[PDB]
């Protein structure tokens, strides 16, 4: 019915008017490309050949467009159509008369998409504003869209079969709009959290931590090769940090050339000892933490997620706030190129040697588990004797579960800490966790020491069978193993019952992901529909479509969210 | 379906060795001993002969499309 | 400012293997020689197949791929042969190619194994390394395979079918002394076959003055070329690449000035 | 084409007058025939009226030379014998 | 023992039997995170292999068969009953867990191009097209014949030379996209000759015809099935996964010279990023690499039953130490470009990698001024129909946040469904307009002078007309 | 025709009446890989609606030990609503109680 | 409004810069005369950027205040946001 | 216009608009024979 | 005659029941094929439990 | 479908120059050499031999993109020396080294056989 | 804080708590087409037709539906040509 | 899969 | 119906869906394919 057509989603009101299928759009699998800049995207030749951007013939560009017309559709840098002044369209594929090929001012030649053509790149779902950014086009000889790895974080995209949509603006006006509003370098900092959206990620973060260590010393030829990939190099080789006996540069010395202009920033490394700031060696840090950049030169410190990541006060954030968006784009690209070429010399790996720990550490983990199981047994025996006293506001069952969970959690964390102590400097799990590229201390603990308690619906594994978790356990068994505690690590391998309980926990995780996607989508749509028309007028009042004053000034201070920074008042706290 | 010429990783010709490998296995050589006798030394080459599944015999069971 | 004078000692020389040590050479030169072994030594292999009848279970392109991978003896004729692009004649002629023809039909009840021996070449020099045999396909009774193929000169940069070598083993600094690789636990690592250290010491003491030298090689052949000829042809081909670069560079230098 | 190009600045919603429906509809006398086909293809005073819209992607509707693109379609009216509540 | 239960009534035959068919192919399942086993169960259904030994006889749509399937070097005991050895899906691949050039970052994979040239992960894609000669029509007969442009009033300019006399292309003829696989003609009633009814190849198929069959179907009409074969060499978009839930595309392909090489000359067929392992905690992958190295050297297929208690990482490591390699499986690698030893020692070992059905060639689509829908006069939908990608409501909200009003206007009006209407000035209702006659008149006002041209999306015109049919009057007044 | 229609369409009932018909039965067999064929044959489908996001029918239950594979479930909108039998599981054919 | 009593920001907004550059570039593509001497610049957008730097773009921006009045700021009068 | 037969593998020439049945076996499943034109296969 | 019942492949009432693998090859049916599916209108359909 | 032909990696298409010499404005006595249809093989040898020269202050090679086939070699020499001269001399030295290596490898072959 | 405060201000601007639902949002006296895009659709249109409501066409969604330039950024202002400046300068082409 | 306070 | 070519057969096209004069390439009809879109039993019902 008419109401049926209009009412539902995919109806005329929403499925054909608010959103609709569009021309000049392309889609294919995305794959990595560290060599492309932040703004560049790699477009396949077939996608580039099908998509055409109409160019008006001017006296300036008549020769170039004439050559494109002569090439035709077959040769790649060609023109699919000619649009005359009358509006007549001459498809060049079917034979055009040599008279038709002649061009005069006012004709519109539809050239194939070429390098440097601005496009809009999208990945569904388009949760936030950074999910649609304008990319310059670079044509490369394979059939996948190729984008830089730093740009993956705004899109929330990884290269495991993901796909993205390519929309080509078809007019100079809309092309200029994209160029000056939606380009990737222009949206490095989000107004949502006044932090940079994009940060150094994956191999480049892991390798920047290793590159910026005090240990790293580079010989002359390696410095040559690293400087070759620096786009903004002045052409002057820095004086080596160690002139004699053999000239040897340092990783910080080369990274200082990457840092844009003169940027001043102080951040702390992840492994910074808390006591260091108070005690001596505060400025001469023993562990080479406390990153300090003075006059755009890395005086000291080991770079990590905190310094080069997506957080407020990061080196990239200070670069965007101080140097500008263009120099910051060059900064991102140069970090990636130089560090990735040094990683060929150094290399990264993950093996079983990382998962395995010392025999003493294994014995310590086992002893912690033994005494934890004994403590849980003691709590159970107290409960059976009714000696246990209920916690206020909780039933005896709830307080028993609380105490048992506390004991098991304390043992789990202690075993994890023992495993983390066992890790050497060379351990690669620790390299990735310390750099912040991937993983966490929890993952290391589960890999090496103890997987941990499996919880479903906020409780230990429930009694699915009559008063027992699995048929193998005895009825009314509230012990650690029965209710889900996985003593073995992933490396050691889970026992079969622990395997089933672990599967139950993982299933809860998967279900939560599936549910959250839909519910969050509905919430986001409702918020947008409620606030879509609110905008800052030229009175600088924030008004809706009805012109009702939502706010007299935007944010009550009339400032945009991206420019602001965290600061301390310093008059508030001190005593009189 | 059939033993690949030229082991993928290095390129040593391993396609001439499948029937010899099967014959050595019939001679009660262990698979490692047969691989050693055939001259396959690197584990990349040994993977080819050890993990090969000869489906072409099963395909040859079917009568030809044209006689 | 001049080239180092290298030396060569050949420790082993067999029909399918050459072991040699190049000394007084830079690492870049040695690695480039290793690279030229794999990708820039010309060999003759099948690149054109016209299949007249294929009743086998494997499809036509499968047969073509397997035929391409079959090594062909190219010891001396490969230097005489010209690249098909260089030859003036249209398509393929005896100067720019070698013609292989295969006709096999299974009339016996027993399965017929089509082998490389069934490939017949018009040129005696180029033969499929037969003088077991590589199994192209197996044929049931009533199944026939007839095809005609031409073999062209090329190197491994185009396709791996033109890769002369099976495995090129390159190793320098067998006992870690320049500390190019930093072992987390030196003791666990197996000692190199070329290592000169005693069993007690896992690594040689660090030598800051030392630079990579005395590179160890082990070149194995597929039979397409003699293992000695692979090394000699690689050295000659790299020399030719450098000479072509020099000619073009001289042209550009003179033209600019 | 001679008409000046204008952008809508206000959309007025109202219930369509029955008299206005009668005047506006190109069909006169209503749709008298349930069948859509007369004379083979076109049924005047039927559901598929040549005046109502362009048919077959090559024809021209009677009211204007639409050629399947220019014509926006034209409404018709059915005079119900006895009035019916609108749902 | 210390008394736990003395009244056992039944015993499990083996704990590994709790797993199903797809989960049984996972080696060392107990050493992986649970979501990763769940993900591998789904990925294994999409892997490529010989699906059935009678695939030559069968004419199925979308059949992929790998060139050189291999059985796993590390296999579960329950795999024998699944017949996985008989019909394997995947190739054991020398896999290095390393960061080489940055093209393996995220989940992507660097593959060896020389190995790909030697047959590694090469597959065939068979697509079958069915057509039926239907004579059921009263005066319509869909005869099989080669259409002729002069004889047939309805025809298309695609290539018709391939078709033989029967209207069916012969086996062994290459077919590029937009070629006529089957030529069929419907005789046209002469109301007062031929509307073309040929079937055309899916764009970019680029295959060679394998089998052409002519039979009579259940209805008794002549039935023709044509199978087109396309070889599929792996590219830099194809998706490859292991048995431990690690899926990823091919970032780039390097030749054997460029790939890092061990001292023995072994270059990894596949390089995977080290960053995939820690967050996902798929230690079973690492244990499979170690066991595969041991198995390849020893010559015996490794055992990876989930719960064994006789196979430990330490035992595998000692076994590997016997065969001359580092006990943890790390190997000293040399950089292919420069020859220098990589300072970190890379973890190299054979691992069973699979090839998933998702390939870039099937997933690449570009649209530019294509056909439009009938009802909405908007671009079509789907790759088969050359459909444009949808600019959803979330996309328009992002563009509003940008402030790109004109790009939003182009994308939502000018690119999709531009249209023009004529609207009476006196009454907002649209007015009849004859451009060729140049007479523009509005019914209901008897007014001709006051008419204005309005540019609106065709969907908006359709919405307003559907409102009018419901007796709502959307009077759009320019004033 | 009744048996053939119910098998082909996937709707369990009569052609004329689709109100009581249950869709999702009698799917086309997956032949991508032998594993896919086997798993498709050994499959269970929970009748709970996919649209409902209530999580109780989706969670793995303790009683599924050895009867249903714990790992093999579709990830997406049907997590835990489609299940696969374990290797040794055998559904009872049925017998008379006399 | 009068030329006096202009209350809007003297700085050119980002959206105004985008639309002015795009519109002026579309004019330049249609063979409009170019105020700024071009140093071998053929792309219309780049010539528009040069004109914007020289503050010679012949466009006056009319800013609509929410009360219905408008203030006409010439592109030259507005301070470039850059 | 020569159709190979599935059941007995005997080629039978069939004219246009002629029943698809193989003489000497009666089977109704025919295959068209391989084309005479030859396709160049790159060994790559 | 009251109708026709679709037959699940390799069940007791199918033609393939109790056939040696060589005979299955002679019928161009794979020995390893599991069975358990109906061939309705030329497509193999599986009844999901 | 968009796969480049294999011969494109080493074959110069018509109208392409094997070497193009462009000076570097940033620093004195520096030239930037672009070599088309060449890979790490030639670049590493040339850079190494240049680094051995005492008068060469800077020498490095860069492949701008692995999918494309091009080498960019930057050579900076001291005054009284030209970057182009350094490039030519490096090529002569590499050729001499390779020729000497060929002679000694032939001698080693002849000695290993029948000796 | 700006983004939180804006939502709080839109919900409590009218003086009665406006839920972000079909009820609260559609009850506010916005344009009928804008209400139509959110949830209720046809019912909103029917009510608007019955009461003779007029759409001001000042909203973003309403302009997007009719294909007109939105009043959003880059559409807030109208550019005008400056004749006097066109006369000045060097008119090379 | 860790604990009651962590993740499942 | 190419205006410059009296009695000219316009070739159909599938890529954009238009009939094009083959001797000059003029596009006659812009998007005039669109989608381009039991009578035996009983009759009209
Ligand atoms: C990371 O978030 C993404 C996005 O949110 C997007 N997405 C995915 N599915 C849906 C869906 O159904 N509905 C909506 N709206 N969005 C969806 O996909 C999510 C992750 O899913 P995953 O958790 O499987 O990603 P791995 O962690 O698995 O990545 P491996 O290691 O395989 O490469
Ligand atoms: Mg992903
Ligand atoms: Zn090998
Ligand atoms: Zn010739
Ligand atoms: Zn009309
Ligand atoms: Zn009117
Ligand atoms: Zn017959
Ligand atoms: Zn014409």
């Amino acid at each position: 019915s008419l109401k049926q057509r209009l009412k539902g989603k995919e109806g005329r009101v929403r499925g054909n008017l608010m959103g609709k299928r569009v021309d000049f759009s392309a889609r294919t699998v995305i794959t990595p490309d560290p060599n492309l800049s932040i703004d560049q995207v790699g477009v396949p030749r077939s996608i580039a050949a099908n998509m055409t951007f109409a160019e008006i013939v001017t006296p300036f560009n008549i020769d170039r467009l004439q050559e494109l017309v002569r090439r035709g559709n077959s040769q790649y840098p060609g023109a699919k159509y000619i649009i005359r002044d009358n509006g007549d369209r001459i498809d060049l594929r079917f034979h055009p008369k040599p008279s038709d090929l002649h061009l005069q001012t006012g004709y519109k030649v539809e050239r194939h998409m070429c390098d440097g053509d601005i496009v809009i790149f999208n990945r569904q779902p388009t949760l936030h504003k950074m999910s649609m950014m304008g990319h310059r086009v670079r044509i490369l000889p394979w059939s996948t869209f190729r984008l830089n790895l730093s740009v993956t974080t705004p899109y929330n995209a990884d290269f495991d079969g993901d796909e993205m949509n390519l929309h080509l603006p078809q007019s100079l006006e809309t092309r200029a709009e994209i160029q000056e509003l939606a380009m990737v370098p222009r949206m490095i900092v989000t107004p949502q959290s006044n932090r940079p959206v994009m940060g150094i990620v994956q191999d480049t973060l892991t390798a920047v931590r290793k590159f910026t260590k005090r240990d790293v010393f580079l010989e002359r030829g390696e410095v040559m090769n690293l400087l070759m990939f620096l786009s903004t190099w002045d052409g002057k080789v820095p004086q080596p940090a160690i002139l004699k006996p053999r000239p040897l540069w340092t990783g910080k010395q080369i990274f200082s050339l990457i840092i844009p202009g003169h940027i001043n920033c102080i951040r702390t490394h992840s492994t910074h000892p808390d006591d260091e700031d108070s005690g001596p060696y505060k400025h001469i840090s023993p562990g080479d933490t406390k990153v300090v950049v003075e006059n755009g030169e890395l005086i000291m410190g080991i770079l990590c997620k905190k310094s080069l990541g997506t957080s407020a006060g990061s080196l990239v954030h200070i670069s965007y706030l101080e140097m500008g968006h263009d120099i910051t784009r060059l900064f991102y690209s140069n970090i990636q190129t130089v560090i990735n070429n040094w990683l060929l010399i150094e290399g990264h790996t993950i093996g079983i040697g990382d998962s395995i720990a010392d025999s003493k550490t294994y014995q310590d983990i086992q002893n912690t588990i033994k005494k934890a199981k004994q403590d849980v047994i003691e709590v159970i025996e107290k409960a059976h004797n009714n000696e246990l006293e209920p916690t206020p506001g909780n039933t005896l069952r709830q307080t028993f579960e609380n105490q048992v969970n506390r004991i098991l959690n304390d043992a789990r964390d202690k075993t994890g800490s023992s495993a983390q102590k066992s890790l050497s400097e060379y351990n690669n799990f620790k390299s990735m966790v310390v750099s912040g590229a991937k993983g966490s201390k929890i993952n290391i603990s589960q890999v090496i020491a103890v997987v941990g308690q499996q919880n479903v619906e906020g409780k230990r594994i429930p009694f699915g069978f009559k008063h027992r978790t699995l048929p193998h356990f005895i009825k009314d068994d509230y012990g650690p193993e029965s209710r889900g505690f996985v003593e073995n690590s992933y490396l050691a391998g889970l026992t079969p019952t622990e395997f089933f309980f672990h599967a139950m926990g993982g299933r809860e995780g998967l279900i939560d992901t599936a549910v959250k996607t839909a519910e969050t989508g509905y919430i986001q749509r409702r918020l947008i529909k409620s606030m879509e028309s609110v905008m800052v007028k030229y009175d600088a009042t924030v008004r809706n479509s009805i012109n009702q004053v939502v706010q007299l000034r935007y944010g009550e201070d009339g400032l945009a969210g991206e420019s602001v920074e965290f600061q301390n008042l310093a008059t508030l706290k001190p005593s009189n | 379906m059939i033993i690949p010429v030229r082991c993928f990783t290095c390129g040593k010709i391993v396609g001439n060795k499948w029937e010899a490998y099967l014959g050595l296995l019939q001679a009660e050589y262990t698979e490692g001993d047969a691989l050693d006798a055939l001259g396959l030394k690197r584990y990349c080459c040994r993977r080819m002969l050890l993990a090969h599944v000869d489906l072409i015999e099963k395909l040859l069971n079917y009568a030809p499309l044209e006689k | 400012p001049y080239a180092n004078q290298p030396t060569v000692r050949i420790t082993e020389l067999t029909d399918e293997n050459v072991k040699f040590i190049i000394e007084n050479t830079d690492l870049a030169v040695a690695n480039s020689i290793r690279r030229v072994f794999i990708a820039e030594v010309p060999i003759i292999a099948i690149d054109w197949v016209q299949i007249d009848a294929n009743s086998s279970v494997l499809h036509d392109e499968f047969i073509a791929h397997r035929l391409g991978l079959i090594p062909l003896t190219s010891d001396d004729i490969v230097d005489k042969l010209q690249y098909s692009r260089d030859c003036t004649c249209e398509e393929f002629c005896p100067e720019c190619s070698v013609e292989f023809t295969l006709d096999v039909r299974c009339n016996e009840d027993q399965t017929r194994h089509v082998t490389s021996r069934d490939l017949i070449s018009n040129s005696p020099r180029v033969i499929p390394v037969t003088s077991d045999d590589i199994l192209i396909v197996k044929l049931r009774k009533g199944q026939e395979l007839r095809l005609r193929a031409y073999a062209k000169k090329g190197f491994g940069k185009e396709h791996a079918k033109w890769n002369p070598t099976a495995g090129v083993a390159f190793e320098y600094d067998p006992d870690n002394a320049l500390r190019h690789t930093v072992y987390p636990k030196p003791e666990e690592w197996p000692k190199s076959e070329y290592s000169e250290l005693d069993e007690d010491e896992s690594q040689a003491p660090y030598d800051p003055n030392g630079k990579p030298e005395r590179f160890y090689y082990n070149v194995e052949s597929c039979g397409s070329l003699r293992p000695e000829t692979i090394v000699l042809s690689a050295l000659s081909g790299l020399k030719k690449k450098l000479s072509d670069l020099q000619t073009q560079l001289s042209h550009e230098i003179q033209s600019d000035v | 084409s001679a008409c000046p190009l204008r952008t809508i600045k206000r959309v007025q919603f109202g219930v369509l007058s029955p008299d206005e429906l009668k005047r506006m509809s190109v069909t006169e006398g209503g749709i008298k025939y349930p069948e859509t086909t007369e004379g083979g293809r076109p049924k005047l005073g039927g559901l598929m009226d040549p005046r109502q819209g362009v048919i077959e992607r090559t024809g021209r509707c009677q009211t204007c030379a639409g050629n399947m693109t220019e014509c926006p379609g034209h409404f018709g009216h059915i005079e119900l014998a006895k009035p019916v509540f609108h749902v | 023992e210390v008394a736990y239960c003395s009244t056992y009534t039944h015993c499990e035959i083996h704990p590994s039997m709790i797993l199903g068919v797809c989960a049984s192919i996972i080696p060392f399942p107990d050493h992986n995170q649970s979501p990763r086993n769940t993900y591998q169960s789904a990925m294994g259904k999409q892997a490529m292999g010989v699906y059935i030994t009678n695939f030559h006889v069968r004419m199925d749509t979308l059949a992929h068969v790998l060139y050189y399937p291999q059985k796993p070097l590390v296999t579960t005991r329950s795999m024998e009953y699944l017949r996985f050895r008989e019909l394997p899906a995947g190739i054991n691949s020398i896999v290095a867990i390393a960061s080489y050039t940055g093209y393996n970052q995220e989940d992507s994979v660097i593959m060896n191009r020389s190995a790909v040239d030697r047959g590694f992960f090469r597959s065939v894609f068979y697509r079958s097209y069915k057509e039926q000669e239907s004579k059921k029509g009263f005066d319509q007969e869909e005869v099989f014949e080669k259409p002729t442009r002069e004889t047939c009033q309805g025809m298309r300019h695609a290539i018709y030379d391939k078709l033989d006399d029967d209207g069916l292309i012969a086996p062994g003829v290459r077919v590029s996209g937009d070629d006529v696989i089957i030529g069929k003609t419907v005789t046209l009633p002469e109301n007062e000759t031929k509307r073309d009814c040929s079937t055309f190849l899916r764009t970019s198929e680029t295959g060679i015809v394998d089998q052409v069959m002519v039979t009579l179907n259940q209805e008794g009409y002549k039935f023709c099935k044509i199978r087109v074969r396309s070889v599929r060499i792996p590219q830099i978009g194809d998706k490859f996964a292991s048995r431990h839930g690690q899926k990823g595309t091919c970032g780039i392909q390097y030749r054997q010279e460029d790939m890092p090489f061990t001292c023995e000359g072994i270059t990894p067929d596949i390089i995977i990023n080290p960053h995939a392992i820690p967050s996902r905690m798929t230690i079973g992958h690492l244990i499979e690499c170690l066991q595969g190295k041991v198995s390849a050297n020893k010559g015996e297929i490794g055992d990876a039953t989930p719960f064994n208690d006789a196979v430990n990482v330490q035992k595998i490591s000692n076994l590997l130490s016997d065969y001359g390699y580092h006990l943890r499986g790390n190997e000293v690698l040399y950089n292919g470009f420069t020859g220098r030893k990589i300072t970190s020692q890379i973890f190299i070992g054979p691992t069973y990698y699979q090839r998933l059905k998702h390939m870039v060639d099937d997933k690449i689509h570009s649209r530019a001024r294509g056909p439009i829908q009938i009802l909405n006069r908007q671009p079509m939908e789907g790759r088969s129909r050359d459909g444009g990608l949808r600019f959803g409501e979330m996309e328009r909200d992002c563009q509003i946040a940008h402030g790109a009003a004109q790009f939003l206007r182009e994308r939502l009006f000018e690119a999709s469904d531009p249209y023009q209407v004529h609207v009476c000035n006196l009454c907002g209702i649209m007015a009849i307009a004859n451009t060729r006659t140049h007479t523009y008149e509005c019914r209901g006002c008897r007014n001709k002078t006051q008419i204005s041209l309005v540019r609106m999306p065709y969907a908006c015109k359709l919405l307003f007309q559907e409102l009018m049919s419901m007796s709502i009057a959307p009077r759009m007044m320019s004033v | 025709d009744g048996l053939k229609y119910s098998l082909a369409t996937g709707n369990w009932g009569d052609q004329k009446k689709a109100h009581q018909a249950r869709a999702g039965v009698s799917q086309v067999l997956n032949r991508l890989t032998f594993a896919s064929t086997l798993s498709h044959l050994r499959r269970l489908n929970s009748p709970i609606g996919r649209d409902g996001k209530l999580a109780k029918p989706r969670q793995l239950h303790n009683t599924l030990w050895g009867m249903v594979c714990p790992a093999e479930t579709p990830e997406g909108h049907a997590v835990g609503l489609v299940k696969n039998l374990a290797l040794m599981a055998y559904i009872s054919v049925g017998s008379q109680p006399s | 409004q009068a030329n006096q009593k202009r209350i809007t920001t003297p700085y050119m907004t980002k959206y105004e810069r985008a639309r002015v550059l795009g519109t002026r570039a579309l004019q330049i593509a249609m063979c409009a005369p170019v105020m700024v001497e071009l140093e071998g610049e053929t792309d219309p957008l780049l010539i528009a950027m040069k004109e914007l730097k020289a503050r010679k773009i012949p466009i006056i921006i009319r800013r609509y205040l929410p009360d219905g009045s408008y203030e006409d700021w010439g592109v030259d009068e507005l301070i470039i946001s850059d | 216009m020569i159709y190979i037969c599935g059941e007995c593998h005997t080629e039978n020439e069939i004219k246009s608009r002629d029943p698809i049945r193989c003489r000497e076996c009666g089977y109704r499943i025919m295959y068209k024979k391989r084309t005479k034109r030859l396709v160049v296969f790159d060994a790559r | 005659f009251i109708g026709k019942i679709p037959i699940m492949l390799r069940s007791t009432y199918c033609l393939l029941n109790g056939l040696t693998d060589r005979d299955l090859c002679e019928l161009n049916e794979c020995p390893l094929d599991p069975g358990g599916y109906f061939i309705i209108n030329g497509s193999e359909k599986v009844l999901i439990a | 479908m968009n796969a480049p032909p294999a011969f494109e990696s080493f074959l110069l298409f018509e109208g392409e120059k094997k070497i193009t010499i462009n000076k570097d404005t940033k620093v004195p006595n520096a030239c930037l050499f672009t070599i088309n249809k060449e890979d790490h093989t030639l670049g590493n040898i040339i850079k190494s031999q240049l680094l051995k020269d005492p008068q060469v202050l800077f020498a490095g090679y860069k492949v701008p993109h692995p999918l494309e086939h091009k080498i960019i070699i930057r050579v900076q020499t001291t005054p009284d020396y030209s970057p182009q001269e350094a490039f030519t001399n490096a090529i002569t030295d590499l050729i001499s080294e390779l020729s000497l290596l060929e002679e000694r490898f032939r001698v080693a072959i002849k000695d290993k056989q029948e000796g | 804080y700006r983004h939180l405060a804006l939502l709080c201000d839109t919900m409590t601007c009218r003086g009665h708590l406006m839920a972000i639902t079909r009820h609260g949002v559609n009850r506010q006296d916005t344009g009928p087409l804008m209400k139509c895009s959110f949830e209720e659709t046809v019912d909103v249109l029917m009510e608007a037709a019955a009461h003779g409501e007029s759409d001001p066409m000042k909203g973003v969604s309403e302009n997007i539906m009719l294909g007109q330039l939105a009043p959003a950024g880059t559409g807030c202002f109208d550019l005008l040509l400056d004749a006097e400046k066109c006369k000045y300068g060097m008119e090379i082409p | 899969i860790w604990g009651i306070g962590c993740n499942p | 119906t190419c205006p410059n070519h009296p009695d000219a057969i316009l070739v159909e096209d599938y890529r954009a869906g238009d009939m094009i004069c083959p001797e000059c390439g003029l596009v006659v009809g812009d998007r005039v394919i669109d989608v381009g879109s039991n009578p035996l039993l009983s009759d009209g019902d």
